[PDB]
């Protein structure tokens, strides 16, 4: 009953089931430092508008207003478009063009690199290990950027 | 130097009298007020120190190098 | 490095929560939805409370990565940092004499 508190409407509003925390945590609310409050509104505006839209016969009826993961994550990507104007922040525009693993012999190396600082890959904490960074090299117009994103957005989370 | 290093090394195994558990005198490091003789510290120099300096002291000029110099005195100006 | 190496293929970090779904099909699970196992699997981690994860972070005991004698000897004779004296002589050599 955060959401109830003043949306006098009709019948409350709740989710009830099937969202996890853990995906909405980890998918892109880094940098959304504060103001949630945003993204559950945005959510509850999106759920109470599919809600009222329903005509009288409808051939069904919903009895209370629900939020589904779907439209949270599209809210959440709304959200870091707007706040994108605000501070730069990169965007995932890219079609039939991702996660070629096997695209190359570099990828191995690659994954290899990336892997080891990180637990879920690598249990070692790389203490004493010295971590270090991936410098590619070569003619441009070959590469370069489309590795970036997709090694970004397949294993690391954010870009 | 020489005369510093000597009267360092006179003052360690001084303090080494007093400074020891056996003695368990004074231990803060600050010995010049147990060695209120400000006297004995006292340098000076001896025919040690002057004859092992001209032993380790090799001329700070060449003679490649006075020799160029009395060259650049052969531009005697004026001449 | 080489320590390290050998720790982590001596544990080789496998065998990790083997089999942790359960068998629970059911013969009705038809005449609809294709991929009723990853319903399943999504209702199986539904009805867990919450992602506590408190797990114990000691268990890896990472303190028993020790080297030996024979990993010592890995170093196979490296390259010298120093081509050769030679090409240092002088360095002394003008030094005999004392310093200028
Ligand atoms: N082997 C490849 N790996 C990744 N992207 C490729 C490859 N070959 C062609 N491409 C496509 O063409 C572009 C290759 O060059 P790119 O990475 O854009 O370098 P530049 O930024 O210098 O143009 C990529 O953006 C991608 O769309």
């Amino acid at each position: 009953h955060e959401l109830n508190r003043d949306v006098q409407q009709k019948v409350p509003v709740s989710y009830m089931d099937n969202i996890s925390f853990s995906s909405l945590s980890s998918y892109s609310a880094g940098l959304t430092p504060l103001d949630i409050k945003s993204i559950v509104e945005t959510a509850r505006m999106t759920a109470t508008a599919r809600f009222y839209q329903e005509s009288k016969k409808c051939g069904w009826l919903p009895q209370s207003i629900l939020i589904t993961q779907e439209d949270l994550s599209k809210a959440t990507s709304k959200a870091r478009n707007e706040f994108s104007v605000s501070i730069g922040a990169p965007q995932i525009p890219n079609v039939t063009w991702d996660d070629i693993g096997g695209i190359d012999f570099v990828k191995g190396e690659i994954l290899d690199t990336i892997d080891m600082p990180l637990k879920h890959p690598e249990l070692f904490t790389s203490g004493m290990k010295k971590r270090s960074g991936i410098l590619f090299y070569g003619p441009p117009g070959t590469g370069k950027t489309l590795m970036a994103k997709a090694i970004a957005t397949n294993f690391s989370l954010n870009f | 130097l020489n005369a510093m290093s000597r009267i360092a090394r006179m003052v360690e195994k001084k303090v080494s009298q007093h400074n020891e558990l056996t003695g368990e005198n004074i231990s803060t490091r600050r010995w010049f007020d147990k060695i209120a003789t400000k006297e004995d510290t006292k340098v000076v120099v001896k025919m040690e120190d002057f004859l092992k300096a001209q032993e380790q002291l090799t001329p700070s000029v060449s003679r490649a190098e006075l020799n160029h110099y009395e060259a650049v005195r052969a531009n005697f100006e004026g001449a | 490095l080489k320590s390290v190496h050998r720790w982590l293929s001596a544990a080789d970090q496998s065998e990790v929560v083997p089999g942790n779904d359960n068998i629970e099909y059911f013969s009705i699970n038809e005449h609809g939805r294709r991929e009723e196992n990853r319903l399943r699997l999504k209702t199986l981690l539904q009805q867990d409370v919450v992602h506590e994860t408190k797990t114990s972070t000691s268990a890896a005991s990472e303190l028993t990565a020790v080297v030996t004698i024979n990993d010592l000897l890995e170093a196979c004779q490296e390259t010298k940092p120093s081509i050769s004296t030679s090409e240092l002589v002088k360095l002394r050599g003008i030094y005999d004499r004392f310093q200028k």
